[PDB]
RNA sequence: AUCGAGAGGA
C-alpha cells in the first residue's frame, strides 16, 4: 500500500532514463518492469 | 535552529555534499577485507545517510549494495505481490480479494529503514531454511 | 590367451598435476635404452615416490558378462597387485620402427615406446595391466 | 485440485498386487520385480543386503518417478539357483539383525537413568 | 550379542544419544526413515465447529489442533478408521475430544490443551491424552479470546502415519553421523587455505582414533559405527520410538515374505 | 497501521497519483535541426499561479 | 494440358510433405472402417498400420505435383522411392 | 490482423510449466484435470470398440473416459448429463469424442513464438499436479524457465492433422536447427554440470552405485562392463559407465589447443564405438554445439535414436549427481587476500595511468591523434583503459579459483555464466555506461552533487572499483542503477522495434517456397532464386567441413 | 589492416597494409583518383554502390552489410537466409524496401497485400482499379480459410 | 578453408575404419581404376536438378561444383591408400553411402523458406535483445550500433547515420 | 521468491525423509539450484543467508543495512565461533541412501516471500463451448471459459513446418465454419436458399 | 498470528514456550541468545520459530465484537 | 455481454 500511495505517473528527449537529478527524490530502482517502465516512478 | 535546510534539485546545482557525514570531514593501519572508498574541504551540507535515496520496496532489500541493480528493481515489483497481513482490520473490510499469510515472521536481516517502514511488525514472508543444492533435478 | 610382455621400470618423475587420486608417472626402462613410458597410476590406491622400481606385465586373459568373483579363485596375481583393464587405439611410429602403443584404461592412459616392436602385441581389443612390488 | 490423495502412498488400490514378477527379456536367470506402494526404505535395504550374498551376480533398484512411490528391483544370480529364493533368503538376514537390535537396545536402555 | 552392538552414553526422557556398532549403512538409514514416517501415532483428524467468534478463522484453529501432541503409547491395540467396521468413527478406532472456553474475564482469556476433555469411552488404555511438558502445566497455547468470544468444538482423532501428514510423526529431530574423521573419504572438503583450521572438530572425536600422517589410505574399509540422537515429541516416550521403528520396519519387511508366498 | 490518504468513493478506496509535467515560466533553449527551415528556438510555457 | 508418361524431372523421392499427407489421407481411410490391405500383425492405430502399408508400397493413390506454369506431373506411391 | 490471420481457437490449454528430468524428450506432462476436458473425435472401428465402449462407461471423470457420442443422424449425446450414459450401444461409424490418452499428438508452444522451433509436436503423459511438465533439454528452443513462465498446448481433430504434427513438427524431427545448422537442444544445468564431475579422471565409482547406474538406462543389454581397475579394490571410472548411454556405432574426434593423444590436462575428446577413450565431457561435446555428440548421433540413424539418448544421459548423470551433490557459497566469490591486494593495485595503476592520459588533455598537447579526433576522443581512450583493468582482474581472479571453487565448475562446464560474471562477483563490477558512453553529465558540468564540477576521472563518470562481495558505494550504487535501468528500458521498447523488424521480414518473404523444379518463387511466378540457397540444399543437413585444398605449402601439396 | 595473401612459396602469410578510413561518401569520383586500387574500393553505403557499380554489386553489398550486423560477435546464420532476404530486395529492379512502400505494391494479390501495414486504401484501390486477386498466396487462403498451397498442400491427391 | 558443406566425409571415413577395420600394416586391394574411374562416376549421379535439355544439365554442374572440390580432395589417391587405407568393399560402401547421403540433403519441394528466411533474421535480434540485458554494462555493440543500423538496411536508408568510405 | 529477484516455482515436494539432512538433523525447508546464482548475479542472497544464521544462533537481529561497515569476512569470524564453518556450509547426507553427499552444501535461513500466481488460479482448458456474436469466434479469458488466441505470429510458425490441413483446422473447425450461398454469375451473398 | 504449534523444519514442540519466552526476556531480564537456550532450543531451525515470531493476535484482540 | 480506463505476469 505504501509504495502505491506515493506513485508518480508521467504522460506520453530521453524519458524513462534514470537521470542524475533523480538522486534522492525518486527511487533509482523502484519502477514497473515493461509496459510503462521508467515513466511511472516512486518517491 | 539553522541545523537542516530543505533543498530541491534546482537549488542542488550550486552545492557540495558529503556522504557519509564524517568520512568526509575530519583529520588525516586499515582493513583489507573492507570495501574501497574514494575520499574537497569546501562543502556546503552533508547528506543525512546515503541509504535514503531508496524508496519503500527498495529499503526492504538486505544488502542491496551487494546486489546487481536490475535485480533490486525486479524485487521491488515483487514486494508488492508478496503475501502477508496488509491490515489488521481485514476481518470487517469487504474488499474484493485479500490474502493473509497463515504465519508471518519478521525477517532476520533488517535494513535500518524497515523500522520506519513498519515491516518488523507486519511482515510478508517466512525465514525458511534454504539449501543451495543440486538434488533430484526437479 | 597367455602372458604378453613384462619389463622392469624406474620412476623419473611423479607430478601431482591438478588431481588427488590418479597421478601421472614417468618411468624409464631397465637394461633396454630404446624405451620410454608415461602412465596413469591411482596414487590413492598404490603409492609411488621418486626413484621407485616396479614390474610391469601386460597380458590379455587373466561375450561373457563380467562376474564378481565367487572365490574360487581364478587366478591371477597375489603377485600382481595393481591391475587395470583397458583398450588399444592408435599406433605410432618415429624411427620406423620404433614404434609405440596407446592404451586407455577407462580414461587413465598409457604410452609405451621402443622396438622390439612385437606383434606378440595385438591390434586388438583386450588388454590387462599388472604391477607388483 | 489435481493433487493425488495423500494415502495413495501405502493404500493399495483395487486390482493391485504388492508384488509383480516378470523375467528380464534380455539376460537369462534374472528377474525384475515390481515393488508396489513403497519407497527406498525398502528399496535401499533389500539391495544392499543382496550384496553380502556371493551367489548373486546382479542387484539394483530405481525410483521410477517420485510421483508414484513404487520401485523396481533387478536380480541376477548364479545358474540354477532361483532369484525368488535369493530375495527370500536375503530378507531373513535383515529380520534377524533387526530382531537382535531390539534386544541389545533394550539391554542398554534398561541400565541407564533418566 | 549376535549382531548389532548398540551402546548408550546419554539417555533422557526426551533424548536418546547412542552409538550403533557393526551394521551396514543401508539399515541405519532405513531405520531413521521409518522413525520419521512409518511409525503410527494418533492426532486430531476431524473437527466440527459449532460456534467460533475468535479472530482466528475456522480451518485455522482446526489445522492447529491436528498438530497438538497426543499420548499414543497404547496405540498398537487401536484400529485405523480405514481398517475398522463402523460408520465414520467409533470407540475401537477413534478417540474423541472436546474443547470449550468462553471469554468471561475482561483481561485476555487463554485456551490451552489442558482445556481438552476426553469424551468417548477410553476402554481403559493409555491413549489420547493432551501431553503437557509445560513448567506451569498448560501445554501449548491453542488460541486467544477477548471479552465475550466463544469456542465450542468436537475433535475426532484417528490413527495415522507421517506419510499421510506431518502431525502423525513422533519424530522431532534425528541426529545422524558416521566417520567424523574422514577415514572412508565419502566426502571431499571445501577449503581455502587449510582443511583443519577452517572446518570444526566434531562432537564425535573422543572414542575415534585420528589417522596419523604417514599412513596410506585404506581402500576397502566400510561404514561401521554410527552416532545417533533421537528426540521425541512426547507422544511415545523415547525408548518406544526407536523400538517400533525397528518393528514396523520389520513388520512390512515381513509383508513381502508373506505376499511372495501368496504368489 | 493505515496511514490514510485515499478518497473513499462508491465503497472502494482511490488514490491520486502525482501527475508529472514540465515546469512553466522557465526560459528554455531548443535546437532543433534545420532541414527543416529553422535552427534555434527559445520557448517558455507561460501561465499564472 | 498435362505431362506424358516420359519426361519426368521432378524429385523421384517422397517429399516429407507427400509422406505425411499420404500417411494422413490413409489414416482417415483406415479409421472409417474402409478395407485394410496388408496383414495386420496385431496393431489397431490408423497411424501405425499405414506406416506398414508404406513399407510395402500398397497405397493406390497418386500424387499430382503442380508446376508454376500450370501443367502437372503424376507419380504414384508404388512408383516413388520412400526415404 | 486480429480476427482472420489470428483466430481464437478451441481445444487449447495454458499453465505454469515445471522441469521433469524423468520424462523423455518428445513428451509433455499434461495435468489430469486438463486431460479430463480436452477431447479428440475418433470414429468407431471394429479395431477399437473394445477400448471405446469401456471409455464411455468410465464417463467424464475417471481419466480414461469421455464426453459426447455422435450418431448416424447428426444427433449429439452429452455424457455428464443424459439418462442413458450408463450403456449405449456403439455402432460402426459413430464419433466418440474422448479424453486424451497417453502417446497422443499435440502441439506445445510458447509465446513469443519467434521461430518454428517455439512450436513443437509432443507425446502426452497424463500426470497429477496441475503443472505442465517438460524435459530439461527441450528447454533451449522454446526459451523457457520454470520461474513461472507459462506455456500453451493444442489438440488436432483429424487423423491427418495428427499425422501432420507427428511427422513434421515432432520434437525429434526438429532437433538439428534448419536455421543455424547446429542442434538447438543440449544437455543443460544439473545434467551438464555433473556430466563434467562424473567424467573427471579423478572420479571413480564402485559396485553399489555402478550396479545401480546400469539399471537406470532402459536400453541396457544386461552386460556389466569390466571395471577399468581390478587392483586391491574393484572400481570403474566416471568415464567408464557413461559409455553405457553412448549407443553402438558412434564416433567423435576433437583436439583442443592443449591436446596430445595423451592429454595430460585431459583436453579435447575421443570416442570409439560408444565408448569414451579420454577427455572431459562438457558443453563443447555434450552441448547444443556444432561438432558435438548430439549432431553426430542424430545424422547417423537417426532422429528418435538421438532423442532417446538425451533422456538416458540425464537419468544417469542426475543419479550420480543426486548422491554426490553440489552447491555454491559466499566463499565462492572470495579470492586470495594477497590477490585482492593485486587487484586493487591493478586498478590503482590503471587509475594512476588514467591520471597520466588525463593530465595530458589538460596540458594539453596532447599528441591529439589524427582521427581519433577528437573530441571523440579522450572519452574513448579511458573506456578501454578501464575495460582492460577489468578483464585482467577477472583473469587474476580465475587462477585464484582452485579446482573445487563451486563457481568455476559451472563455468568450466558452461552450465551457466562465464568470465564477466566472475569478474564482477569477485574483483570489480566495472565502468557502467549509458548509451555506450560513460555516465553522462546531468548536473551542469558534473555527474552528482558529491563531486566538484568537471570531473572526467573514472570514480566520477561511473567506475566501480569495488566488487559485489565488498558491496558498492552509494556514489557508485546509483550509477550501476543508472545503467541497469537502461537494459530494462529496451525490454519493453527496443523490443518493439525488433519484433516489428521481424513482422515485416515475415510478411515480405512469406510465400517464398521452393517449387517442384527447385526454383524459388512467389505467388505470381516471379523467380527469386533458381536453386535454393544457390546449391539446392536444406540447411539442417549441413556441417562445417574443412576444405584442405586451400591452406598449406606447394611442397605440402606435392607429397 | 591485416590480410591473408598468396606468398609465392605456397603458404598464406599475414600481410600488413595501410588502408584509409573516411567519414564521407562520394564514390562517383574517389575511385577515379590516381594512386588507389579501383577494384577493392568499399563504401559501407550500398545505396550508392548500387548506382555506381550496378545492381549486381549491390546484391553483394547489401548482403555483406547484413553480415556485418548479424555475424560479428559470434552470431551465425547460414548464408541461405540472408541471401534469400537479399534476393527478394533485388529482382524487382531497384532496391525494394522492406516496408509498406516497396513490396506492398508489386502487382501482388490484394488480399495478401491487405494483411500488412496499409489496410483499407489497398482494398479501396482494389475495388477502384477493379483488381482480380490471384488466390495463390499464403495469406489469401488463410483469410479465405483454406488449405493454402503451402507445404503439405503443394499437390492434390487422386487414384 | 572451414566452410559449411553438405554430407560429412571426414565422418564416413572414421565410420569406415572401425566397421571393417583394416587396419594394419596390410595393404589395399583396389586398382587405380577402381579409385579414379569411380569418383568421376559418383560425381555423375550426385544430382540436385534433373532433366534432359542443355540449360538444366549445365546449372546442375554449377551447383555441385564446390561440394565436389571437397569430394575430389578427400577421395584422392595418395590419401585413400596412405592415411586412410580402404578396401574394395569399404570403398564401394563409402561411395554408395555418400550418394545415399547426398540426395537426402536436397531441399524438399514444399519447404517454405520465405518464412524460414525469416525468422531468423528477425529472431536472435529480438532475443539478442529481450534477453535483454542481462544485466549491466557496457553492453552492446549489439543492440545499439546496431539494431538501429538494421532498421536502416531494410527501409532503404538515404539519410545514412554513419557514412564511411574505405579506400585500398 | 526471496528478497533479491530470485523467482522459481516449486518443481516437486519431497517429505522429510527423501530430503537431505545434516549431522544435527536440520532438514531444509527449501532447495534452490546453485545454478540461479551467478547468472543472475545476486551475491547478497548469499550474504543474507549467512547473516541470518548468525542472527538465529546468537539471538541478535542482524544488520542488513546497505552502506555500512559489514564484511562477509566479518560474519565469517562470528559464524566460525558458533560451531559451524565460516562460509555457510554443512556436511549433508543424502536421504535416499544415508550416504554422505560428496560435496558440502551451503545451508541457512533466507527470508522467502510467497508471491501470488498459483497454478490453480491459472490453469485453463477449453474445447468448444461459448462464443461471441460479432465474430462467432471463442470469447476471451478463462473467466468465461474461453479459447486461446492463435495470434498472427503463431500462424507464421505453422507455415514454417508447412502444416497445411492443420491451418485449415485451426482456422475452421476450431473457430468459424459458416456456409453461404453464392451466385454463379453475380457471385455474392444475396441468394435465397429456401430449404430444406 | 499466534505462535505455531511445533516448528516446520525439525518438528519439536514450540507452542508451549511463547508464554515462558516473554518471561525470560522481560521479568528477570536476559538477552535472547541465552533465552532460547534455557528453553531447550539448540537447533537453529527450531530457534527461529520463536525469535522471528510476531504475535499479531494481540492487535486482533484489541477489536470489539 | 459490448465500448472505454488501469494494474500485473512471462
Ligand atoms: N514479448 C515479451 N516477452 C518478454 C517480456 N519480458 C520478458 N519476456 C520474456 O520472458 C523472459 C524474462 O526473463 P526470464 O524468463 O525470467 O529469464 P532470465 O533472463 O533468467 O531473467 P529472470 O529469470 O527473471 O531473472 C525473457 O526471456 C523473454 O522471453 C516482454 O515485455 N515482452
Ligand atoms: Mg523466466
Ligand atoms: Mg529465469
Ligand atoms: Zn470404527
Ligand atoms: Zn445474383
Ligand atoms: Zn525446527
Amino acid at each position: 500500500t505504501l509504495s502505491h500511495l506515493r506513485r508518480t505517473n508521467t504522460p506520453i528527449a530521453k524519458p524513462r532514463q534514470l537521470h542524475n537529478t533523480h538522486w534522492g527524490l525518486v527511487c533509482p530502482a523502484e519502477t514497473p518492469e515493461g509496459q510503462a517502465c521508467g515513466l511511472v516512478k516512486n518517491l | 535552529e539553522g541545523l537542516v535546510e530543505y533543498i530541491d534539485a534546482e537549488e542542488e546545482e550550486s552545492i557540495l555534499i558529503a556522504m557519509q557525514p564524517e568520512d568526509l570531514e575530519p583529520a588525516e593501519d586499515v582493513d583489507p577485507a573492507k570495501r574501497i572508498r574514494v575520499s574537497a574541504t569546501t562543502f556546503t551540507h552533508c547528506e543525512i545517510h546515503p541509504s535514503m535515496i531508496l524508496g519503500v520496496a527498495a529499503s526492504i532489500i538486505p544488502f542491496p549494495d551487494h546486489n546487481q541493480s536490475p535485480r533490486n528493481t525486479y524485487q521491488s515489483a515483487m514486494g508488492k505481490q508478496a503475501m502477508g497481513v496488509f491490515l489488521t482490520n481485514y476481518n470487517v473490510r469487504m474488499d474484493t480479494m485479500a490474502n493473509i499469510l497463515y504465519y508471518p515472521q519478521k525477517p532476520l536481516g533488517t535494513t535500518r529503514a524497515m523500522e520506519y517502514l513498519k515491516f518488523r511488525e507486519l511482515p510478508a514472508g517466512q525465514n525458511a531454511i534454504v539449501a543451495i543444492a543440486c538434488y533430484s533435478g526437479y | 590367451s597367455n602372458t604378453l610382455f613384462d619389463d622392469i621400470f624406474q620412476v623419473s618423475e611423479v607430478d601431482p598435476g591438478r588431481y588427488n587420486k590418479v597421478c601421472r608417472i614417468e618411468a624409464a626402462s631397465t637394461t633396454q635404452d630404446q624405451c620410454k613410458l608415461t602412465l596413469d597410476i591411482n596414487v590413492e590406491l598404490f603409492p609411488v615416490a621418486a626413484q621407485d622400481s616396479l614390474t610391469v606385465t601386460i597380458a590379455s586373459s587373466l561375450t561373457r558378462s563380467w562376474r564378481p568373483p565367487q572365490a574360487g579363485d581364478r587366478s591371477l596375481a597375489d603377485d600382481y597387485d595393481y591391475v587395470m583393464y583397458g583398450t588399444a587405439y592408435k599406433f605410432e611410429e618415429v624411427s620406423k620402427d620404433l614404434i609405440a602403443v596407446y592404451y586407455s584404461f577407462g580414461g587413465l592412459l598409457m604410452r609405451l615406446e621402443g622396438n622390439y616392436r612385437n606383434l606378440n602385441n595385438l591390434k586388438q581389443e583386450n588388454a590387462y595391466l599388472l604391477i607388483r612390488r | 485440485m489435481n493433487a493425488p490423495d495423500r494415502f495413495e502412498l501405502f493404500l493399495l488400490g483395487e486390482g493391485e498386487s504388492k508384488l509383480k514378477i516378470d523375467p528380464d527379456t534380455k539376460a537369462p536367470n534374472a528377474v525384475v520385480i515390481t515393488f508396489e506402494k513403497e519407497d527406498h526404505t525398502l528399496g535401499n535395504l533389500i539391495r544392499a543386503e543382496l550384496l553380502n550374498d556371493r551367489k548373486v551376480l546382479f542387484a539394483a533398484y530405481k525410483v521410477e518417478h517420485p510421483f508414484f512411490a513404487r520401485f523396481k528391483l533387478r536380480i541376477q544370480t548364479t545358474e540354477g539357483y532361483d532369484p525368488k529364493d535369493a530375495l527370500k533368503n536375503a530378507c531373513n538376514s535383515i529380520i534377524n539383525k533387526l530382531g537382535a537390535l531390539k534386544t541389545n537396545f533394550e539391554t542398554e536402555w534398561n541400565l541407564q537413568t533418566l | 550379542e549376535e549382531g548389532p552392538q548398540v551402546k548408550i552414553r546419554e539417555a533422557s526422557k526426551d533424548n536418546v544419544d547412542f552409538i550403533l556398532s557393526n551394521v551396514d549403512l543401508a539399515m541405519a538409514n532405513s531405520l531413521r526413515r521409518v522413525m520419521i514416517a512409518e511409525i503410527p501415532t494418533l492426532a486430531i483428524d476431524s473437527v466440527e465447529v459449532e460456534t467460533n467468534t475468535t479472530v482466528l478463522a475456522d480451518e485455522f484453529i482446526a489445522h492447529r489442533l491436528g498438530l497438538i501432541p497426543l499420548q499414543s503409547m497404547d496405540i498398537e491395540q487401536l484400529e485405523y478408521s480405514r481398517d475398522c467396521f463402523c460408520e465414520d468413527h467409533c470407540d475401537k478406532c477413534s478417540v474423541v475430544l472436546t474443547l470449550q472456553a468462553f471469554g468471561e474475564s475482561e483481561s485476555t482469556t487463554n485456551v490451552y490443551s489442558k482445556d481438552l476433555v476426553i469424551v468417548s469411552n477410553l476402554m481403559g488404555r493409555n491413549i489420547g491424552h493432551p501431553i503437557i511438558q509445560d513448567k506451569e502445566g498448560n501445554g501449548v497455547l491453542i488460541c486467544k479470546l477477548r471479552k465475550g468470544q466463544e469456542l465450542k468444538l468436537t475433535c475426532v482423532a484417528k490413527k495415522g502415519i507421517a506419510k499421510e501428514h506431518a502431525k502423525w510423526g513422533p519424530a522431532a529431530a534425528i541426529e545422524f553421523e558416521y566417520d567424523p574423521w574422514n577415514k572412508l573419504k565419502h566426502t571431499d572438503y571445501w577449503y581455502e587455505q587449510d582443511s583443519a583450521k577452517e572446518w570444526p572438530q566434531s562432537k564425535n572425536c573422543e572414542y575415534e582414533d585420528p589417522p596419523n600422517e604417514g599412513d596410506p589410505f585404506d581402500y576397502k574399509a566400510q561404514a561401521d559405527t554410527f552416532y545417533m540422537n533421537v528426540e521425541s515429541v512426547g507422544s511415545i516416550p523415547v525408548d518406544q520410538v526407536v523400538v517400533r521403528g525397528i518393528d514396523t520396519l520389520q513388520k512390512k519387511v515381513a509383508s513381502i515374505l508373506l505376499a511372495l508366498t501368496q504368489m | 497501521f493505515d496511514m490514510g490518504g485515499y478518497f473513499i468513493i462508491n465503497g472502494s478506496e482511490k488514490v491520486l497519483i502525482a501527475q508529472e509535467r514540465s515546469a512553466g515560466n522557465i526560459v528554455q533553449v531548443f535546437k532543433k535541426a534545420a532541414p527543416s527551415p529553422i535552427s534555434h528556438v527559445a520557448e517558455i510555457r507561460s501561465a499564472l499561479e | 494440358k498435362a505431362i506424358p508418361k516420359d519426361q519426368r524431372a521432378t524429385t523421384p523421392y517422397m517429399t516429407k510433405y507427400e509422406r505425411a499427407r499420404i500417411l494422413g489421407t490413409r489414416a482417415l481411410q483406415i479409421s472409417m472402417n474402409a478395407p485394410v490391405f496388408v496383414d495386420l500383425e496385431g496393431e489397431t492405430d490408423p497411424l501405425r498400420i499405414a506406416m506398414k502399408e508404406l513399407a510395402e508400397k500398397k497405397i493406390p493413390l497418386v500424387i499430382r505435383r503442380y508446376l508454376p506454369d500450370g501443367s502437372f506431373e503424376d507419380w504414384s506411391v508404388e512408383e516413388l522411392i520412400v526415404d | 490482423r486480429g480476427n482472420l490471420m489470428g483466430k481464437r481457437v478451441d481445444f487449447s490449454a495454458r499453465t505454469v510449466i515445471s522441469g521433469d528430468p524423468n520424462l523423455e524428450l518428445d513428451q509433455v506432462g499434461v495435468p489430469k484435470s486438463i486431460a479430463k476436458t480436452l477431447t479428440y473425435p475418433e470414429v468407431v472401428t471394429p479395431y477399437n470398440i473394445d477400448r471405446l465402449t469401456q471409455l464411455v462407461r468410465n464417463g467424464p471423470n475417471e481419466h480414461p473416459g469421455a464426453k459426447y457420442v455422435i450418431r448416424d443422424s447428426g444427433d449429439r449425446i452429452d455424457l455428464r448429463y443424459s439418462k442413458r450414459a450408463g450403456d449405449i450401444q456403439l455402432q460402426y461409424g459413430w464419433k466418440v469424442e474422448r479424453h486424451i490418452m497417453d502417446n497422443d499428438p499435440v502441439l506445445f508452444n510458447r509465446q513469443p513464438s519467434l521461430h518454428k522451433m517455439s512450436m513443437m509436436a509432443h507425446r502426452v503423459k497424463v500426470i497429477p499436479y496441475s503443472t505442465f511438465r517438460l524435459n530439461l533439454s527441450v528447454t533451449s528452443p522454446y526459451n523457457a524457465d520454470f520461474d513461472g513462465d507459462e506455456m500453451n498446448l493444442h489438440v488436432p481433430q483429424s487423423e491427418e492433422t495428427r499425422a501432420e504434427l507427428s511427422q513434421l513438427c515432432a520434437v525429434p524431427l526438429q532437433i538439428v536447427s534448419p536455421q543455424s545448422n547446429k542442434p538447438c537442444m543440449g544437455i543443460v544445468q544439473d545434467t551438464l554440470c555433473g556430466i563434467r564431475k562424473l567424467t573427471l579422471r579423478d572420479t571413480f565409482i564402485e559396485l553399489d552405485q555402478v550396479l545401480n547406474m546400469l539399471y537406470w538406462v532402459p536400453d541396457w543389454d544386461g552386460v556389466i562392463p569390466t571395471p577399468a581397475i581390478i587392483k586391491p579394490k574393484p572400481l570403474w571410472s566416471g568415464k567408464q559407465i557413461l559409455s553405457v548411454a553412448i549407443p553402438n556405432g558412434i564416433h567423435l574426434q576433437r583436439f583442443d589447443e592443449g591436446t596430445t593423444l595423451l592429454s595430460p590436462k585431459d583436453n579435447g575428446m575421443l570416442i570409439i564405438d560408444g565408448q569414451i577413450i579420454f577427455g572431459v565431457v562438457e558443453k563443447k561435446t555434450v552441448g547444443s554445439s556444432n561438432g558435438g555428440l548430439i549432431h553426430v548421433v542424430t545424422r547417423e540413424k537417426g532422429p528418435q535414436v538421438c532423442a532417446k539418448l538425451f533422456g538416458n544421459i540425464q537419468k544417469v548423470v542426475n543419479f550420480w549427481l543426486l548422491h554426490n551433490g553440489f552447491s555454491t557459497g559466499i566463499g565462492d566469490t572470495i579470492a586470495d587476500g594477497p590477490t585482492m591486494r593485486e587487484i586493487t593495485e591493478t586498478i590503482a595503476e590503471a587509475k594512476k595511468k588514467v591520471l597520466d592520459v588525463t593530465k595530458e588533455a589538460q596540458a594539453n598537447l596532447l599528441t591529439a591523434k589524427h582521427g581519433m579526433t577528437l573530441r571523440e576522443s579522450f572519452e574513448d581512450n579511458v573506456v578501454r583503459f578501464l575495460n582492460e583493468a577489468r578483464d585482467k582482474a577477472g583473469r587474476l581472479a580465475e587462477v585464484n579459483l582452485k579446482d573445487l571453487n563451486n563457481v568455476k565448475q559451472m563455468v568450466m562446464a558452461g552450465s551457466k555464466g562465464s568470465f564477466i560474471n566472475i569478474a564482477q562477483m569477485s574483483a570489480c563490477v566495472g565502468q557502467q555506461s549509458v548509451e555506450g558512453k560513460r555516465i553522462a553529465f546531468g548536473f551542469v558540468d558534473r555527474t552528482l552533487p558529491h563531486f566538484s564540477k568537471d570531473d572526467y576521472s573514472p570514480e566520477s563518470k561511473g567506475f566501480v572499483e569495488n566488487s559485489y562481495l565488498r558491496g558498492l558505494t552509494p556514489q557508485e550504487f546509483f550509477f550501476h542503477a543508472m545503467g541497469g535501468r537502461e537494459g530494462l528500458i529496451d525490454t519493453a521498447v527496443k523490443t518493439a522495434e525488433t519484433g516489428y523488424i521481424q513482422r515485416r521480414l515475415v510478411k515480405a518473404l512469406e510465400d517464398i517456397m521452393v517449387h517442384y523444379d527447385n526454383t524459388t518463387r512467389n505467388s505470381l511466378g516471379n523467380v527469386i532464386q533458381f536453386i535454393y540457397g544457390e546449391d539446392g540444399m536444406d540447411a539442417a543437413h549441413i556441417e562445417k567441413q574443412s576444405l584442405d585444398t586451400i591452406g598449406g605449402s606447394d611442397a605440402a601439396f606435392e607429397k | 589492416y591485416d590480410r591473408k595473401v598468396p606468398s609465392p612459396t605456397g603458404e598464406y602469410v599475414k600481410e600488413p597494409e595501410w588502408v584509409l578510413e573516411t567519414d564521407g561518401v562520394n564514390l562517383s569520383e574517389v575511385m577515379t583518383v590516381p594512386g588507389i586500387d579501383p577494384t577493392r574500393i568499399y563504401t559501407n553505403s550500398f545505396i550508392d554502390i548500387m548506382e555506381v557499380l550496378g545492381i549486381e554489386a549491390g546484391r553483394a553489398a547489401l548482403y555483406k552489410e547484413v553480415y556485418n550486423v548479424i555475424a560479428s560477435d559470434g552470431s551465425y546464420v547460414n548464408y541461405r537466409h540472408m541471401a534469400l532476404l537479399v534476393d527478394v530486395m533485388t529482382t524487382q529492379g531497384g532496391l525494394t524496401s522492406v516496408t509498406r512502400h516497396g513490396f506492398n505494391r508489386s502487382n501482388t494479390g490484394a488480399l495478401m497485400r491487405c494483411s500488412f501495414e496499409e489496410t483499407v486504401e489497398i482494398l479501396f484501390e482494389a475495388g477502384a482499379s477493379a483488381e482480380l486477386d490471384d488466390c495463390r498466396g499464403v495469406s489469401e487462403n488463410v483469410i479465405l480459410g483454406q488449405m493454402a498451397p503451402i507445404g503439405t498442400g503443394a499437390f492434390d491427391v487422386m487414384i | 578453408a572451414n566452410w559449411p558443406l553438405p554430407v560429412n566425409i571426414r565422418r564416413i571415413i572414421q565410420n569406415a575404419q572401425q566397421t571393417f577395420h583394416i587396419d594394419h600394416t596390410k595393404p589395399s586391394d583396389l586398382t587405380i581404376k577402381d579409385i579414379v574411374l569411380g569418383v568421376k562416376d559418383l560425381q555423375e549421379n550426385l544430382l540436385v536438378l534433373r532433366g534432359k535439355n542443355e540449360i538444366i544439365q549445365n546449372a546442375q554442374r554449377d551447383a555441385v561444383t564446390l561440394f565436389c572440390c571437397l569430394l575430389r580432395s578427400r577421395l584422392a589417391t595418395r590419401r585413400v591408400l596412405q592415411e586412410y587405407r580402404l578396401t574394395k568393399q569399404a570403398f564401394d560402401w563409402v561411395l554408395s553411402n555418400i550418394e545415399a547421403q547426398f540426395l537426402r540433403s536436397v531441399v524438399h519441394p514444399g519447404e517454405m523458406v520465405g518464412v524460414l528466411a525469416a525468422q531468423s533474421i528477425g529472431e536472435p535480434a529480438t532475443q539478442m535483445t529481450l534477453n535483454t540485458f542481462h544485466f549491466a554494462g557496457v553492453a552492446s555493440k549489439k543492440v545499439t550500433s546496431g539494431v538501429p543500423r538494421l532498421k536502416e538496411i531494410l527501409n532503404v536508408a538515404k539519410n545514412m547515420k554513419t557514412p564511411s568510405l574505405t579506400v585500398y | 521468491a526471496s528478497r533479491h529477484g530470485q523467482k522459481g516455482t516449486i518443481g516437486i515436494t519431497y517429505r522429510r525423509e527423501d530430503m537431505p539432512f545434516t549431522a544435527e538433523g536440520i532438514v531444509p525447508d527449501l532447495i534452490i539450484n546453485p545454478h540461479a546464482i551467478p547468472s543472475r548475479m545476486t551475491v547478497a542472497h548469499l550474504i543474507e543467508c549467512l547473516l541470518s544464521k548468525v542472527a538465529a544462533l546468537s539471538g541478535n537481529e542482524g544488520d542488513a543495512s546497505p552502506f555500512t561497515d559489514i564484511t562477509v569476512e566479518g560474519i565469517s569470524k562470528l559464524l566460525r565461533e558458533h560451531g559451524y564453518q565460516s562460509r555457510g556450509f554443512e556436511v549433508m547426507y543424502n536421504g535416499h541412501t544415508g550416504k554422505k553427499l560428496m560435496a558440502q552444501i551451503f545451508f541457512g535461513p533466507t527470508y522467502y516471500q510467497r508471491l501470488r500466481h498459483m497454478v490453480d488460479d491459472k490453469i485453463h482448458a477449453r474445447a468448444r463451448g461459448p462464443m461471441q456474436v460479432l465474430t462467432r469466434q471463442p470469447v476471451e479469458g478463462r473467466s468465461r471459459d474461453g479459447g486461446l488466441r492463435f495470434g498472427e505470429m503463431e500462424r507464421d510458425c505453422m507455415i514454417a513446418h508447412g502444416a497445411a490441413s492443420f491451418l485449415k483446422e485451426r482456422l475452421m473447425e476450431a473457430s468459424d465454419a459458416f456456409r453461404v450461398h453464392i451466385c454463379g454469375i453475380c457471385g455474392l451473398m444475396t441468394v435465397i436458399a429456401k430449404l430444406n | 498470528m499466534i505462535v505455531p504449534v511445533r516448528c516446520f523444519s525439525c518438528g519439536k514442540v514450540v507452542g508451549d514456550k511463547w508464554e515462558s519466552y516473554l518471561n525470560l526476556l522481560q521479568e528477570d531480564e536476559l538477552d535472547e541468545g541465552t533465552a532460547l537456550s534455557r528453553l531447550g532450543l539448540k537447533r537453529y531451525c527450531c530457534r527461529r520459530m520463536i525469535l522471528t515470531h510476531v504475535d499479531l493476535i494481540e492487535k486482533f484482540l484489541r477489536y470489539n465484537p
